[PDB]
């Protein structure tokens, strides 16, 4: 009754509020709402913290933008957080930690815009590298932080054997991984198609082999974000418009305490 | 009672409710059957999903690995008087692809050899029926360095006492994973570099690698003593996980394997040439 | 459909269950199974693909004895922009079984494959 | 301490209801076959992990 | 015994 | 409840469904339902042929264009169908057959795109001549079949006294029959105002002065088409959008079966 | 009791019942027992139809295939290190005559392997016992290229692993069919030739063939590596149907079989010559 | 020689039926075959003895008792419903057991009509008309 | 689960009602053995499928 | 048990 609506939505967390006129619903992962690891299910022994509102709140990453050659972004949780306020810190000076996550993308256009974007959370998103060399990756090029990463339309080989980046290699139609993307849509996702709607909303839980791990060494969720459709505007052959990427903590949870870890990110 | 729902009769429609429309940018799939856009019979439905479920999808004995074993007389250079092979279903691609449909999965786990021989040289006399020693060490034991040191006396660690020709050697594992389920993908690092390190290898890791040993080896041998002919054998071991569990569903591997991780090097072209209206 | 908003249109998708000449002409098309999709606010059409066939299971190959038939789509009017838009864009087309669909005899993919 | 259940009959000779036993013969149970008596589920977390599930006939979006 |  | 519209309408007959998400509700000729020969009304005694879904189901005709200088469209009814699949079939191998129809008339433009199309069902529709000659227009001309017939600005007498034409010469203001057209509106209709709706959509009842009749000899409806007011856009004096015409034969019956009616179209 | 009807003491007749006349052409048989010819005596009837059951009629092993096999040095030219047979009860006669008594029929399928083997060649030293995989290749599966290549991994295909000198190998299949029974004969096509084709050829298809593959195919192999000496080796295919139903009786073969469908050649004077008033 | 050759439009004669032969006459040109069945009467025309077409739902026409023949078919298939296009479920086979002759005339001869009705006739699968190539 | 029947003794030792005893091992029934228990039928669809069967003392056309 |  009254006036309510799949496309106006409010989200409160925290401090933070994030309002939509255009939104397209909201998903669940996995039909699961985000929770604190129970009793029967728990495994380190001392008492955890849970910072509640202070780290469970609406933390925006740096703008990107999209444009008619853009093959996509990615970016991997916790890590695109790692220097965000007191999650940050609370992260780092923890062995262990564990969150679930409210993921808002932001993209608005126009009704004479055209463009479609495919959101999709993916459990575990291990990526393809540079080399000849298998597993290589570095820790410091595996992790961007907020930055996040990108994806190429194909595989140019890190072929300088003497000195190699290390780096991923994430070809757009193999999701980055040797698989096609046709089929990323087994995962949790939302598509933004501008005609439609002007963001995309995914509630994460905490998705992991145990009921608790370390943040620092392990990723527990990608977010990749790629073009379905690409960006086009009236005629004018440069259009450019912004994405941006809104993450909530959620049920944040740490055991471990001890002095910071410094991770080397040179 | 196992069957699929049966199709209901449905009539003609002239109404403001309209499933044929939808919006999959909501992340979600249409729940359509055919009598919500075409005209339907009743068909009572006998057919039934029994041999998909995920116990009947991989309930079957695969390839993981051949391991090559000698007996020969112990010379002084390098030799397959015992061999060593590291568990993995990663060695062969056919099980490997079944399994990384998931991300995560439990099971129990049933290991079959076949052991096959051969003589290598047209003839120097013959040789005895076999018996083959198949040792699990797990990681931490001591490995063997020859074919018949104190490893062998296996009092702690399992082993079995193969005869040649008799019916495949078969065993039962346990789930026996550090954590809850298995990982077939793991996202990140066994070690993190601090910017208060020595050098900058101490905090470097193998992206995606757990534990260095994984799950131990499969130490083979040839109990028998030498015979003065030569005897080249092989043991081809069958993996089957069973009582199965799996969490979160993954696109299929779509181009070729290689090595342990997620990467890929060459044939990125999967699919054929087609024309858009060419059936 | 992901076209601009003040793009219209109305398109016709079909199947024809097998054994006659597979559909060139919308006219053709139209009279087998088919959706005459509206393009709207609702972006989204869905066309299912009910089981007709004569054998109680089609075999997962090529075959023209277990043949399921022909999909095709065509203009029932025309994309119309206005002005100012563009007037060119793309579809993206999904696909997936229905409640009632079934699966039998395991065997190993042609998809994967180990050289030696 | 014999299982006894109904077997699913396919092909039917010229001869109602056929049973087997079972018998597990080790204390591990990871020893044991596997009973292939499995139950299925809904697809719904996976075909609609929507917070606000939506009826077919209605519209997607409103 | 146990019938199921 | 939930959020259902009279602009938003599904229509499903047989193994054809069409969607319409700018529809300006529907009409019920003369509030009456299609429906079959009752027991007391019945005249033919043989027991009757029903074809049901191979017949009762959306046969979609050549689309026609409008343009700045169209000035209206006409079909007739059965003849429009009958060489459309099964029906036509039912309705030449019978002397005798009765029908309703699902008429829907489809014409989408865009919010800057201009027009009014008036759709209208005739009851007996006679259509006036070419001559000076009465009544004589030729049953291959009364007849155009899919391809229905035009109007026009203005009566143009047929001429050639040796070799008549025996063509309708329907005159656009008259509705082609020596009425004004604004009247036409007594007659069950729709109007596809492009600022307003896509589509028109006209269930007809089976109308006649008989409970059965011969469909070869003649037909029961007329659906005339006429601009209302003219086609406009921007300011491109050649616009040109299409108009669709899509029909259900209902409740459809037939009596009489003996050897295939040959008509002679040439 | 499954015995048949006892003979009914049957005296004179002197009536308007006349059961020894009839008329054929009505399509029907004339149900007469010798008590309505003949004076009878009472018989208490203890014979039983048993033996001649549908069950009872097939519950045989019938050899349906020879398979032949060798395990010897890989060289470059055609050789037998793998073999493969498409299944099928028609490559033999004797349970194919059987079978077609009827049009119709649905079974299950016992499959029994008799494997043997032997030396080839005078001498060249010996072999040690032999181990053979008989792997099944539903349609669609891939087909082997090589004696030792990734599809004999079977992951999901299922796989016999005979050793030499055992019982004979013996799995059973249920009823495989994609109508509701098996066509002995099927009177059509698989494509139908349409005026608007280009070719004609596409659509031609054999008269009587259904599927191009029907059941798929075995593939057999000597899972060890060659000995110096040649060993050749037959798989002998056993084939029995249970659990049988079968509909719509049939007259038997009468001229020898001309490949896989009705077709005769030869020999089409199978009855002797007997003179009319000859016992 | 060739197994499983009869083309589609030889094994389809329609209403114009076909007929037997009393010996088998190989098609000899490999060059330009014909692609004909070639049905030989003792045989009922497929390997079989004419004597056994019995077992077979019948009636026998013998003129000095009736005129007609009267057989209700069933339909009869490994299948609910298949297509009537690729696949014939029923043969009709008039063969005769006892030749015709009348008075001392040996050229005799005398008419014979088949009329068919079909039965409980259902139909799925609605689309564009099969048009089949019969040249 | 254990199966008991009767046999049906051909020749009998000097020695009544004699049994066997069946008992399947595996879920698939297609995995089991014959019961070869089977029922008869009338050969009457094959031997008089006539619309008006008739009785054999009376005359088969009248 | 089933005794028949
Ligand atoms: C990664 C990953 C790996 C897997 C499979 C794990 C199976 C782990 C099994 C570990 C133990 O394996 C043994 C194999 C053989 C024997 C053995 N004992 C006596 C001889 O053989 C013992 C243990 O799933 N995901
Ligand atoms: C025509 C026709 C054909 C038949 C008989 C059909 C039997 C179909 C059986 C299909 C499967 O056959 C198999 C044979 C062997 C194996 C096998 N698996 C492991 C090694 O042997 C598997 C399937 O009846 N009519
Ligand atoms: C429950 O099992 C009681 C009935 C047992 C019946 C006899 C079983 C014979 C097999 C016993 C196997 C023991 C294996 C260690
Ligand atoms: C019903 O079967 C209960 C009685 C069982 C008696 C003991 C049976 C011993 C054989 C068991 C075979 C198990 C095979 C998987």
């Amino acid at each position: 009754a009254c006036g309510y609506s799949d496309r106006v939505l409010q989200l409160t967390l925290g401090n933070s509020t994030i309002t939509t006129q255009e939104a397209a619903n909201s998903v669940v992962a996995y039909g699961r709402w985000p929770e604190f690891i129970r009793d029967d299910e728990a495994n380190p022994v001392d008492q955890p913290t849970e910072p509640d509102v202070a780290t469970c709140r609406f933390y925006t990453l740096d703008t990107v933008m999209w444009g008619k050659e853009s093959k996509g972004w990615w970016w991997k949780l916790p890590d695109a957080l790692r220097d965000m306020g007191l999650f940050g810190q609370n992260m780092y000076y923890h062995y262990l930690g564990r969150s679930g996550y409210t993921v808002h993308v932001q993209c608005n256009a126009s009704k004479f815009h055209q463009g479609a974007l495919g959101v999709f959370a993916i459990p575990e998103y291990c990526l393809a590298g540079d080399s000849d060399k298998q597993r290589y990756t570095s820790y410091a090029n595996a992790n961007p932080g907020e930055r996040g990463g990108k994806f190429y339309s194909q595989f140019n080989k890190d072929n300088a054997v003497t000195s190699p980046k290390r780096e991923f290699c994430p070809v757009d139609y193999l999701l980055g991984c040797g698989v096609l993307l046709g089929n990323a849509f087994v995962y949790p996702h939302q598509i933004i198609n501008l005609r439609t709607n002007n963001s995309a909303t995914i509630v994460l839980p905490y998705v992991n082999a145990l009921a608790i791990d370390s943040m620092v060494k392990h990723n527990n969720w990608g977010i990749a974000i790629l073009p379905l459709s690409p960006l086009d505007f009236a005629q004018d052959s440069s259009v450019e418009i912004p994405i941006t990427v809104t993450i909530a903590p959620m049920c944040s949870e740490f055991n471990g305490l001890r002095n910071v870890t410094a991770p080397k990110f040179q | 009672q196992d069957s699929l729902p049966d199709t209901k009769a449905s009539g003609p429609a002239h109404s403001k409710e309209v499933p044929a429309l939808t919006a999959v940018e909501t992340g979600a799939t249409n729940p359509l059957a055919p009598s919500d856009t075409v005209q339907t019979r009743h068909v009572v439905q006998r057919r039934s999903r029994s041999e998909s479920t995920i116990e009947s999808f991989f309930a079957r004995g695969a390839c993981v690995a051949i391991i090559e074993v000698d007996n020969e007389q112990p010379t002084t250079r390098a030799q397959k008087l015992f061999a060593m092979w590291r568990i993995t279903y990663k060695d062969t691609v056919q099980l490997r692809r079944k399994l990384e449909f998931f991300t995560y999965s439990r099971f129990d786990m049933e290991f079959t050899f076949v052991v096959t021989a051969n003589f290598t040289n047209a003839n120097n006399g013959h040789a005895l029926n076999q018996v083959y020693q198949i040792m699990y060490i797990p990681p931490g034991a001591p490995t063997p360095k020859s074919w018949d040191d104190y490893t062998w006396q296996t009092s702690s660690n399992p082993s079995i006492f193969y005869t040649y020709g008799a019916a495949p050697a078969r065993i039962s594992v346990p789930y026996v994973g550090l954590a809850n389920a298995y990982s077939h993908f793991y996202d990140g690092f066994a070690k993190v570099p601090l910017k208060t390190d020595a050098n900058d290898q101490i905090g470097d890791s193998l992206y995606s690698a757990m534990t260095v040993d994984d799950f131990g080896v499969l130490a083979v041998r040839v109990v028998n003593d030498h015979n003065p002919t030569k005897v080249t054998s092989k043991v081809r071991i069958y993996m089957k996980p069973k009582h199965v569990r799996v969490w979160c569903p993954r696109p299929p591997r779509a181009v070729p394997y290689y090595g342990p991780g997620v990467d890929y090097r060459n044939n990125l072209d999967p699919l054929s040439e087609k024309g858009l209206t060419t059936y | 459909f992901c076209g601009s908003m003040m793009a219209t249109g109305k398109i016709l998708v079909a199947y024809a269950p097998p054994g006659a000449q597979p559909p060139t002409s919308r006219k053709e098309a139209m009279l087998g199974t088919h959706v005459i999709w509206d393009l709207g606010l609702q972006s989204s059409c869905t066309m299912v693909v009910p089981w007709i066939s004569n054998v109680t299971y089609r075999q997962t190959t090529q075959d023209s004895f277990t043949e399921g038939g022909y999909i095709s789509m065509f203009y029932q009017t025309r994309i119309v922009v206005p002005l100012s838009t563009p007037k060119s864009m793309s579809m993206l087309g999904f696909v997936s079984a229905c409640n009632d669909f079934s699966v039998r005899l395991l065997r190993d993919t042609t998809h994967i494959s180990q050289s030696a | 301490g014999a299982q006894v259940s109904s077997q699913k009959v396919g092909a039917h000779e010229n001869s109602s209801t056929i049973n087997y036993t079972t018998i597990n013969y080790y204390k591990d149970s990871a020893s044991n076959a596997a009973s292939k008596q499995d139950y299925s589920q809904d697809p719904s977390k996976f075909t609609e992990p929507l917070k606000d599930v939506l009826i077919k006939t209605a519209p997607a979006l409103n | 015994i146990s019938e199921v």
